[PDB]
């Protein structure tokens, strides 16, 4: 009846369809039904992306493939907990008002200069989606632009407007690429091939300060704004108090375990996955200083994601179990032989760059990040590369309305077109294809 | 606790066809690919053929493609190699090696690059038999290096498999003597030397004399070397 | 895929580097594989450089694009033998032309000599004149079988040893398989060797009789 | 400063005087330590009892009991995608208006008798606290009970009052017995001992028929009511709609399918925890016929539940690993040996039914049922009696405010006393002590 | 703990039942064990009633209170030997009494016969009168060392067989161990034997030389 | 896979002292509890002690308590029984068990109840040696059974530990023969009884004659029962 119950019924005829007639041996096939059966339903999002997740193992145990609780827990990885605690600091400072006086006091820094407080808001933006949200801090900045942006007309320079509000939610999806937490396409890459905070930071960080700059030049080149005038914000200012400082404390202390957690780990007794620890710890520290309530950390954090990590995970398990990812490594043997590394990285970019504008950016890399890690593994190649790629390109949903929640948080705004963000987006995308092509094939290095 | 065990190595003819079982415990090959590497006669090692049984994809080198076929039945833990159409370029040590490819993210004994290969299943192409290990005395020249050391050997000349066992004077001179590795002839016989070294002097107090050990066809020659 | 260097003369204690060229900048499968002789292949690196539970710390392995390497920092006298790199890439392998290591010394003196064909080979219709060379240097002695100013290519085998063990130098045991005729109908028989220990290559000559 | 952080830190220097001064085994004096400190967080509830789930695997790691993984893993127990799946249904029948429908079909069979309908709603609220929740559905029915007497008077019959209000809850408090989902402490036993739908069910639902009219029978006779009367409802009455029987059906098809779910998994395979996958299966069942949307049970759920139910699984874990518990059963062989059973269960269903008067039912439960699970394992004796006597008990909270949330939900409006609650508790605490003990020696045979 | 019956005799096809009381009510722990002579015990039920993996289904349990129970429906020729219930409390067990299942048959006629001493006792200074009991049904013979209307308590041992194979019968070999002077001083021997199959108790009398 | 052995038992004198060590396989003793069980010399089976290493919660049976003492060091695995004060009534085979108890909820091989035992160490508490198996030939009464059956037998007198074998006639006559179980006489010395039964008309055409073979003190007798 409806449209994406259409969708499910297509996609089971093609499940069935694939099961039967494609000659295979049974694993495989089974591996490629499954694989085509998800892709649609993480493409479309005809179910939402987490139900589709819980589906997986359901159809890991009812086709033989794994024990029930083999596929349950994927569902525990150990990234999950390091999101949730990712999920709890976010609380912390947002409930405990501390990423809004942030905000505040950078941009007091800004005596009464817009063009410099809009790079200031950008700056920011970037600097707490790393923690928070790409699309809570989204939705908290859109209000502080629009109050940088009241004394300017709307219909007149409204170039001026199309540049903040796309430089903020660029900014939010970008810096979602400077941390695990941040982006969950971060943790999906991290748990498939087993990184640490500050070893995914290598690839994030300089990723994120290496397209932040060029995408607010490529706003500020295709649109002209008249970002020259004065700053006039109405709202009572904050100021620093206890309970704000505490979270300061913890939040650094827990940031500096992520970052030095190899030499404190050994200097501890060397335990698998200290970043997890710490995050749980931070909970934990929060919780007995009394900054967040658990009723806050539930109501915030996004257990969708969290069990979503667990559906692509245990994807990934199939198609290595089954070994569908070696049956098409087989398959695509004389292709990738041809093709060198440098085009195979150019095509995943462009593909996953110009494929999340249509789909999501979490389902898009839960669903490439385990096909494209383990038919990696099967060409020796190192999975590491590729899941991070596609994660730090899926965060680049720069064309369209919702591709990421910002742009259409900002296009809810009406201050913007559509043809503007495809254009913007378009030009965006294509350099983002080529900063990621470069900076991967020096990682390769 | 992990091991692989080759067998079903052996004679074969030209035309012929031979068939190698590669019997795994500590690990199962379904979560594993295994490798099938003939090393050569007296050379480098040399790939042959290799499975993935989840899936059933094999890949063969591009030297045997008509001529081998790779199988594996899981459910006691098998990887057969089933080799057709061999050539006389094909006498070799075949191992049998596991390559783990995913790391698998909960357990398992798999290790991750061909760590635990085997022993080796010898099979040798063959075309005649019937040479038992002809010896065949070497005479130092009589003029031979004065106030020196002159080498004096027993040839072996036109036998069959390895090995044949050369030492001199039953084992009574074991210093200065060289045992060389095993030569193919033109006609498919195996033929080596053995020698020895020794003062010109000590010569004539002493019969040097090497024994010809080889079970194969149970030979037993001994040579008295004697200048003139 | 292709290894270098193919032989390396390196002495206790020194360290020595081998190369590996892919020519398929895909796969980063590269393992690195010691074997002594006759025996099944030791692993040491498995993806590129990451070292191998029960493998000592001084062989350590690099990248550096597609140019594989392995480096032995204290070559001791138990890393003798034979190196060899595999790239996988999905399922099918491929490893490398060999690398061997072998202990190093100073030039050695071939103790050549040249043999006749015992009276029993000329009943058969065969001789196997041999010509050896022992204790000598590392391999290099193309062992001319020079007659009549006359060269027989082909019919002339050879055979050497390993690197010994208690002055590490090789033996070599060429031969000459010729007919009963053709031995019969050539009196001089000589097998020059050329080796570095050696300014002039020098021929043992003989009679037969 | 605060009061629960001073009990946290009298708790570490507990916990630090045991470490040191107990003579044991390490094994055995760390996890004597780590039980008591659990216990005092979990009973004086100072730090949210989901955060002192968390900080059980910290504990379990930062002492070398367990590898990070390995303790994660509990998060993950089928048991709780079953009660995600019991979440997921709750969700259903309340966003589509099912549960109310329900209540309103059934109080119009009493076509104007409250002295029927408060009967009714008893019956109604233990036929729906089995799957929605206890406090869910005590606050759903609390308006209706008042619109069920705001005919009568307040101040000078209050006794009817009482008795309508506290028959509710305890008929929440007591329909929870009656499932798995329902109550927590139904999954925490189930997980610690492995337990299925209908294999708990036997243990619940004759308890629960036989405990609830003992309730009400007791409510009846120690307040002496003035039930006579008429009925008179204002509010839009209500009627079947589709998406409301769609959501009947499944939530039908699903209770079948955790009833006989031995004969249909043989008939289907075989696998191991088919029950969960019948709630997962339920979950897509209702996302893709569209009755109710992720997003309502990522709002309706309390994954703090479900994060508490591994970390009881930990602790238990950590007490089976260290043989704590079999320390304990050896320093308790002939106390337990002059003790029949008889006298243990009685015992055991005193201590728990008077404890969770004075704190949580789940938090009891979570850390009494690894405690005497794991203590019975050692002594011979059935941990499945003892697990689902003290998950039954726990729910027992019928003396005082918060003790469970639907005493404190009724003593929010202020037609009820405390010292009448404290009373009628405490005989009906008497009384359910005599049943579970005459129940449980009954299920011993 | 305590477990019933001692003794059973049970012919195949036959059903059989055995009850262990506990006397300790707090642990549904009991297990049943099945050990052949002289080999160690083989599980098959553990906790009361729940089989083991490898036992057939014929071997159930129950627990009915403390009167823990193990019953055979169809006893097979491999399932005659010695049952136990252990009852595991804490850490410490306890086992049952013992339970022999011997495979039943008809009276047997006991061929009973005595025996005197060889000369080469009456030197060491001992007599062994050997009392023998062959081929007879499943225990109650006691031997009653009878002289002179004189019994002697105490130095009567008695040794048997187990079942046997071919017969499924017992054989007895009492010994009255005597002193030296004792056999000198007394002439007659015999020993009186009650048996089911023996309506008279035979007393096999015998005189020295 | 999974096993138990069971060494250190031996012989003792009373008052003595021993140390039984039961090395296991395939299962850890930190997750699983150890079990000492001496059956009987002829009896049934007898529990004795029990271990938790975990916890090194130990529990020694109501009979044993400053005599025994039970230990086990992990990171091989064992579970050391050191016996103490021996007495004459401590004679037996003593097993090894494990006992599981708290079923992991993860994955173990931990069976459930005393899957696994072992084979047994026998301990003899010992008073006195120098008893080889006298032997001690049993003439049947010249009035035996008329036209029936009579049997005859050797009387194995004053010997110590078992085995001792006693085979009539050298293999010869399998059928009827009688080898009672060894009972303990009361000066610590064992003597059993070998019984055959012939027809009373047979009996003299052959000589009948039992090999006592008894290898701690390599004793080979065999004696010639002669009816007069
Ligand atoms: C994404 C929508 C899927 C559309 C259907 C589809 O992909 O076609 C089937 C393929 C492979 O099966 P085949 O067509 O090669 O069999 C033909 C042989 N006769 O299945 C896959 O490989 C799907 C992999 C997608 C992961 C991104
Ligand atoms: C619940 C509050 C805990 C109060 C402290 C406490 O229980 O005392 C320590 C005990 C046992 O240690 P011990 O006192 O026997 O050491 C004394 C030996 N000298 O620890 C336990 O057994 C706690 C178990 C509680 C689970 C419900
Ligand atoms: C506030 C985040 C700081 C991150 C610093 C990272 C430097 C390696
Ligand atoms: C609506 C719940 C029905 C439960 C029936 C249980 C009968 C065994
Ligand atoms: C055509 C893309 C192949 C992907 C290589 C991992
Ligand atoms: C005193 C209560 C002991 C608990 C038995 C499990």
């Amino acid at each position: 009846l409806h449209r994406n119950s259409l969708i499910v019924l297509a996609d089971v005829a093609l499940f069935l369809a694939l099961y039967h007639f494609l000659p295979f041996e049974h694993n495989v096939v089974l591996g490629i039904s499954m694989l085509a059966f998800i892709a649609v339903l993480w493409l479309t999002e005809a179910l939402h992306v987490t139900v589709t997740a819980i589906l997986v193992p359901v159809m890991a145990v009812f086709f033989g493939i794994f024990e029930t609780q083999a596929a349950l827990n994927n569902f525990a990885n150990s990234i999950i907990f390091l999101f949730l605690g990712g999920f709890a600091l976010a609380a912390a400072m947002h409930h405990q008002g501390l990423d809004k006086v942030i905000a505040d006091k950078v941009l007091a820094m800004a005596q009464g200069k817009m063009s410099v407080a809009v790079f200031m808001l950008f700056g920011v933006t970037a600097l707490l989606s790393m923690w928070i949200s790409n699309t809570a801090t989204a939705a908290m900045m859109l209000p502080l632009v629009l109050g940088v942006l009241s004394k300017v007309d709307a219909d007149k320079q409204r170039s001026t407007y199309v540049f903040v509000l796309l430089g903020v939610a660029y900014s939010a999806s970008i810096g979602g690429i400077a941390t695990l937490v941040g982006s969950p396409p971060n943790a999906i890459a991290a748990a498939e091939v087993g990184l640490s905070f500050t070893d995914w930071m290598k690839f994030g960080l300089p990723t994120a300060m290496m397209m932040l700059p060029m995408a607010i030049a490529i706003l500020y080149f295709l649109l002209k704004p008249t970002l020259n005038g004065m700053f006039e914000l109405d709202r009572a200012p904050v100021n620093w108090d206890k309970g704000k400082v505490v979270t300061l404390g913890i939040f650094g202390l827990t940031v500096f375990l992520w970052i030095f957690s190899s030499p404190i780990n050994a200097a501890l007794g060397g335990f698998k996955s200290f970043d997890t620890l710490v995050a749980l710890g931070a909970i934990l520290m929060l919780s007995f200083a009394r900054v967040v309530h658990w009723k806050e950390i539930q109501k915030t954090a996004d257990w969708g994601v969290l069990l979503l990590f667990g559906g692509g995970l245990c994807l990934s398990n199939v198609l290595k179990q089954t070994g569908t990812s070696v049956f098409l490594a087989n398959a695509l043997s004389d292709m990738v032989s041809h093709m060198g590394i440098f085009v195979v990285i150019l095509v995943v970019a462009t593909f996953v760059v110009f494929l999340t504008e249509f789909a999501s950016n979490t389902a898009s890399a839960a669903l490439l990040i385990p096909v494209f890690a383990t038919v990696a593994e099967a060409f020796g190649m190192s999975p590491v590369l590729l899941s991070v790629l596609i994660a730090v390109a899926a965060s680049c949903a720069f064309m369209l309305p919702v591709a990421t929640p910002p742009n259409a948080i900002v296009f809810a705004s009406g201050h913007i077109k559509q043809s503007e963000m495809m254009r913007v987006g378009l030009y965006l995308n294509i350099a983002c294809i080529g900063l990621l092509t470069a900076i991967a094939m020096l990682f390769w290095q | 606790e992990v091991q692989l065990v080759e067998s079903g190595g052996g004679l074969v003819q030209p035309g012929g066809s031979l068939r190698l079982s590669c019997a795994a415990s500590g690990f199962t090959i379904y979560s594993s690919s295994i490798h099938w590497v003939r090393q050569a006669p007296g050379k480098g090692l040399e790939w042959v053929a290799s499975i993935y049984s989840s899936s059933g994809s094999t890949s063969y080198a591009d030297s045997v493609k008509g001529r081998f076929t790779i199988s594996a039945d899981t459910s006691k833990n098998t990887a057969y190699l089933q080799m057709n159409s061999l050539r006389a370029e094909d006498t070799a040590v075949y191992y049998c090696a596991r390559y783990n490819i995913h790391y698998w993210r909960w357990y398992n004994p798999a290790g991750q690059a061909m760590d635990y290969w085997g022993q080796g299943t010898l099979v040798t192409v063959f075309n005649q038999i019937k040479g038992g290990p002809s010896v065949f005395p070497l005479a130092p020249s009589s003029k031979s290096t004065s106030g020196g050391t002159a080498a004096l050997g027993c040839l072996v000349k036109d036998y069959f498999p390895e090995p044949v066992t050369v030492s001199w004077n039953s084992g009574a001179l074991t210093s200065g003597v060289h045992t060389f590795p095993a030569v193919l002839q033109s006609s498919g016989l195996y033929s080596l030397s053995s020698v020895v070294t020794v003062p010109s002097s000590s010569l004539g107090t002493q019969t040097y004399i090497c024994n010809v050990n080889h079970k194969p066809s149970n030979t037993k020659v001994d040579k008295k070397v004697e200048p003139k | 895929m292709t290894q270098s260097p193919s032989s390396l003369s390196a002495s206790v204690g020194d360290r020595v580097t081998i190369t590996c060229r892919a020519s398929q900048s895909v796969s980063s499968a590269v393992a690195w594989y010691q074997q002594k002789p006759g025996k099944a292949p030791k692993l040491l690196i498995y993806s590129a450089s990451s070292l191998y539970s029960g493998v000592p710390s001084r062989f350590s392995g690099s990248r550096s694009g597609t140019d594989f390497t392995l480096t032995i920092s204290s070559l001791q006298p138990e890393d003798f033998a034979t190196y060899y790199c595999q790239q996988r890439y999905g399922l099918l392998v491929t490893f490398g032309q060999g690398t061997k290591v072998e202990i190093k010394r100073t030039v050695a003196a071939p103790s050549v000599f040249i043999f006749p064909p015992s009276d029993s080979q000329l009943k058969s219709g065969t001789a196997s004149v041999v010509c050896l060379l022992n204790n000598f240097y590392p391999r290099e002695a193309k062992v001319q079988w020079k007659v009549d100013n006359a060269l027989q290519s082909g019919n002339s085998q050879e055979s050497v040893t390993e690197q010994d063990s208690k002055d590490s130098t090789y033996s070599l045991s060429s031969t000459l398989t010729l007919s009963k005729a053709d031995y019969e109908k050539h009196k001089v028989y000589a097998c020059e060797v050329t080796h570095q220990g050696l300014s002039s290559p020098v021929t043992k000559s003989f009679n037969r009789g």
